[PDB]
């Protein structure tokens, strides 16, 4: 009968490694999930009887080539394999010698000091279980577990990296039944994704000194290139974050040779840069970084890739899609003042998301970013900027054609806080009219203005009250936001009453944005300027003692771009007058 | 409804993958990144720093001892 | 349905995507949906389907996500919902999808994946915002977003065109428990100047077994005792 079994798994064995090393896309699973079942019908069938001594070490191949099998087609650990060891191990523990898995290794590692000559077996159910928790994150009592393997007086190595070196495998693995994979081969992977988790993590939680030498000893090694990209990746994070730029460029360079997948290094690239203010490479990166994302096999083993998790925002090895990217780009074009190229970029990206019906969808930016509405009003103030204020109506246009249904009746206006606006609509009058400005029309851009000053006053954005959809979390919702934007609409309605001379108009509008936001002082300037105009004296030392008296958070950047547009440059000189 | 279609007509470059071009991009970016190279405050920061007074000798056509003794001094 | 007794067993060329856990499936132009069992947390993916005649292929999976609201006899159920302008699903109203989906959908012209699970949690994903990568992975706490709760199993998925006075841009969104808890939403603008909802909760009797959506606002269901029939119009 164990004849018959031993050459069944041996038979699933072979099957899986002809899949593993041959076929096709199709043929490779299919194949895979028949050796799957395979293997779970051998061991329903081995589990059936109360398994004795030599039944044991086959029973265990079996559960170890069964769980690998699992969890590198699952592609991720779970606990169902964590409840098959229990079951392997009661079964090995009610042979000679229960309530959980630490106690349950520990006697069964003391029935293991025996010497049964399963050891060999019992090593690589270790390397599958010390995997299992390391990728469920399970890190303290591994160290117990391994401690117990080793001897017991060097308890006091807490360090998961020595107790692993130690770590030996047991035997040269001698004509057993047949493996998938071997404990030594289980040991480095466990090495390098253990060294590579700890060094992301000491580099993440501002450790960027202790992470280099967790991620020297994951280079070390058995390294394949796709996780040496990454490692050699966030060494130049550490450089970058320590301040020495050249031996992270070194490293940068070094993945971008070895690497197939050169997104990250050109981000990392960027981001150093920008430390250095060599805004010009920094853009010329991200323009590579664009045309490199433009371009787009699943082994039956445990390999490293499986055990790395999922990378994070903090990470230096996130990296999204080139949409995300090109939004980057445009963004950082736009703050620097190159406003013209933003244009440009921006049109690009707006072309990408909403010409894709046909193709491979190209998504937008992640709602931490901005909301999609946001994205076109970015586009406008970068076309403003540029001196495009023909096409910064049509985008403004185009986006109030596609909400309509959503934007409020404005039977509110006729009644006249209560109702609901968010800061787009109210943004978009305020663009739409400055664009007005630029081509010279001073009473629809005064009506623009009046348009959203009414929207920004007469409805609330915070109106938090129903959930009823997808909403912007923090970028139309901010106080901040809102009163910054209340000013800027009354500063450009004041500045065209200055225009037509209805300078009286002008300073109400200037006093109400400094009554509403009193730490911008574009609101004094302007309103001081006013005050020099009519009546210097008194009124303007009046303000002054405010301002030294007073003397950024979190705003949108279609807002702080259309503050530092209309803001005047000779402010300070004018405030020390 | 025209004009916005107007704008965004000649934008897009629907893919152009083309892996040759691929390496061709490849090469730019590590010119771009050695071009900001700077050797000498690199060694005033191993085996990768070798092999990049190797990359400097193949540019010169030097053998690398005169290079890698001339920077060390300097 | 060319397909080169009357009976014929299906070869194993014709699996594609064998994920061998997959519970659910829909399918809009060019693009796959499917939704897939795990361990606790279930997850919803998204795959190529090759827009040319060819060897009829997956592709390669553009996007996953994880639904953590639901933590685990009674399949789950997926519906697609296009707006006006943008299948087997359903294309709605503009004021509908702008109510329940918000402005980004609205502004890409996305469908929207409603799946109903066994919990009786409706939940809804905008496709274009799931493009995913190992470098990029889905939140779900952002992407995945949660209608409405109905206490027990979900059955049916549907919209109809009330108000009607091949393609139809339906004005109603309707769901169905197993025990009768049917579920109807509307666009009204009523009572303060602004765009509210309108639920219904229904309560009708009988285990529903089955439901359908016929001409105006009629909803076929069926109980063991009888085939009825319901009217929102
Ligand atoms: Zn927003």
């Amino acid at each position: 009968c164990l004849d018959l079994w031993r050459e069944k798994n041996d038979r699933l064995v072979r099957q899986a490694k002809v899949a593993q090393n041959s076929g096709l896309t199709l043929r490779r699973q299919q194949l895979a999930q028949d050796a799957l079942e395979g293997l779970r019908g051998l061991l329903h069938s081995l589990q059936g009887l109360p398994a004795a001594v030599p039944v044991l070490p086959l029973e265990l191949t079996v559960t170890c080539n069964f769980i690998i099998l699992r969890a590198s087609l699952a592609q991720g650990f779970t606990e169902d394999q964590a409840q098959d060891i229990q079951r392997s191990l009661e079964r090995v523990l009610e042979t000679q010698e229960e309530q959980g898995l630490r106690e349950l290794w520990d006697s069964v590692l003391r029935a293991s000091c025996l010497l049964p000559e399963l050891l060999s077996a019992l090593h690589r159910l270790v390397g599958l279980q010390a995997a299992l928790w390391l990728s469920a994150d399970r890190l303290g009592d591994l160290a117990l577990l391994l401690e117990t393997l080793n001897g017991s007086q060097s308890g006091a190595s807490k360090d998961l990296l020595l107790l692993l070196k130690t770590w030996s495998p047991p035997a040269e693995e001698l004509d057993a039944p047949l493996t998938l994979q071997d404990a030594q081969g289980l040991k480095d992977v466990l090495l390098t994704a253990f060294a590579y988790r700890q060094g992301l993590q000491e580099l993440i939680t501002g450790n960027p000194d202790k992470a280099l030498s967790s991620l020297h000893e994951a280079a070390s090694g058995l390294c394949p290139r796709p996780v040496l990209v990454q490692v050699y990746t966030a060494l130049g994070s550490c450089h970058r974050k320590m301040g020495n730029p050249q031996r992270a460029l070194l490293y940068l360079v070094a993945a971008l040779k070895e690497g197939s997948a050169w997104g990250p290094p050109l981000l990392e690239a960027s981001r150093l840069y920008q430390q250095l203010g060599d805004t010009t490479a920094e853009l010329e990166s991200l323009e590579l970084l664009v045309e490199a994302l433009n371009v787009p096999a699943p082994q039956f083993l445990i390999e490293v890739e499986l055990l790395l998790p999922p990378p994070d925002l903090a990470s230096p090895l996130h990296c999204g899609t080139q949409s995300q990217t090109k939004h980057i780009l445009a963004s950082r074009c736009l703050q620097t003042g190159r406003a013209g190229d933003a244009a440009e970029h921006y049109l690009d990206l707006l072309a990408l998301l909403l010409d894709s019906s046909e193709p491979r969808f190209s998504p937008p930016p992640s709602p931490p970013g901005p909301c999609m509405p946001e994205v076109f009003l970015e586009a406008a103030v970068a076309l403003i900027q540029a001196g495009r204020a023909q096409d910064a109506l049509t985008l403004c246009e185009e986006l109030l054609s596609r909400t309509s249904s959503l934007l409020p009746k404005m039977s509110r206006l006729w009644e006249d806080e209560l109702p609901y606006c968010p800061l787009w609509v109210s943004a978009t009058h305020l663009l739409q009219g400055q664009a007005w400005v630029q081509l010279g029309a001073q009473k629809v851009a005064i009506s623009e203005f009046s348009r959203c000053l009414e929207l920004l006053f007469r409805a609330t954005p915070e109106e938090k009250e129903q959930g009823a959809a997808f909403n912007c979390e923090q970028g139309c919702k901010s106080d901040a936001a809102l009163q910054q934007l209340r000013a800027a609409a009354l500063i450009s309605r004041g500045l065209e009453w200055v225009a037509s001379g209805q300078d009286t108009k002008a300073l109400q509008d200037f006093l109400l944005s400094v009554q509403m936001c009193p730490g911008n002082r574009d609101t004094y300037f302007h309103l001081l300027q006013t005050l020099k105009r009519l009546d210097r004296r008194d009124e303007a030392t009046a303000l002054w003692w405010r301002l030294e008296a007073q003397t950024l958070w979190s705003l949108p950047l279609y807002l702080e771009s259309y503050l530092s547009w209309i803001r005047p440059s000779d402010r300070d000189a004018f405030l020390e007058e | 409804r025209r004009a916005w279609a107007e704008l965004l007509a000649g934008r897009v470059k629907r893919e152009k993958y083309n892996p040759e071009r691929a390496q061709k991009l490849k090469e730019s970016a590590v010119r771009l990144l050695r071009s900001h190279q700077d050797l000498n405050a690199l060694l005033l920061e191993s085996s990768f720093i070798g092999s990049a007074l190797q990359d400097q000798a193949s540019r010169l056509g030097v053998p690398v001892g005169i290079l890698s003794a001339g920077m060390v001094a300097s | 349905l060319d397909h080169p007794s009357p009976v014929i067993p299906v070869d194993p060329d014709a699996c594609i995507l064998p994920d061998a856990a997959l519970c659910a499936f829909t399918l809009l132009d060019s693009v796959l949906v499917t939704l897939v069992q795990g361990p606790a947390r279930w997850k919803m993916q998204l795959f190529e389907q090759p827009c040319p005649g060819e060897d009829p292929r997956p592709g390669g999976q553009i996007g996953e996500v994880e639904l953590s609201s639901y933590t685990p006899h009674f399949l789950p159920v997926l519906c697609s919902v296009s707006p006006s302008g943008s299948s087997g699903g359903f294309t709605l109203e503009d004021a509908l999808f702008g109510l329940l989906f918000g402005a980004d959908a609205t502004l890409l012209q996305s469908p929207v994946v409603l799946c109903g699970l066994p919990d009786g949690q409706l939940c809804c994903v905008i496709l274009k915002a799931l493009v995913t990568s190992r470098s990029a992975p889905g939140d779900p706490n952002a992407l995945v977003k949660i209608l409405h709760h109905l206490e027990e199993p979900v059955i049916f998925i549907g919209a109809l065109k009330t108000e009607p006075q091949e393609d139809v841009h339906c004005d109603c969104l309707v769901a169905f428990g197993h025990h009768g808890r049917m579920l109807a939403i509307k666009a009204s603008w009523d009572e303060s100047g602004k765009l509210v909802p309108e639920l219904r909760e229904y309560c009708l009797p009988g285990p529903v077994l089955c439901a359908a959506c016929g001409g105006g606002g009629r909803v076929y269901h069926s109980t063991p005792s009888d085939l009825c029939v319901v009217d929102l119009s």
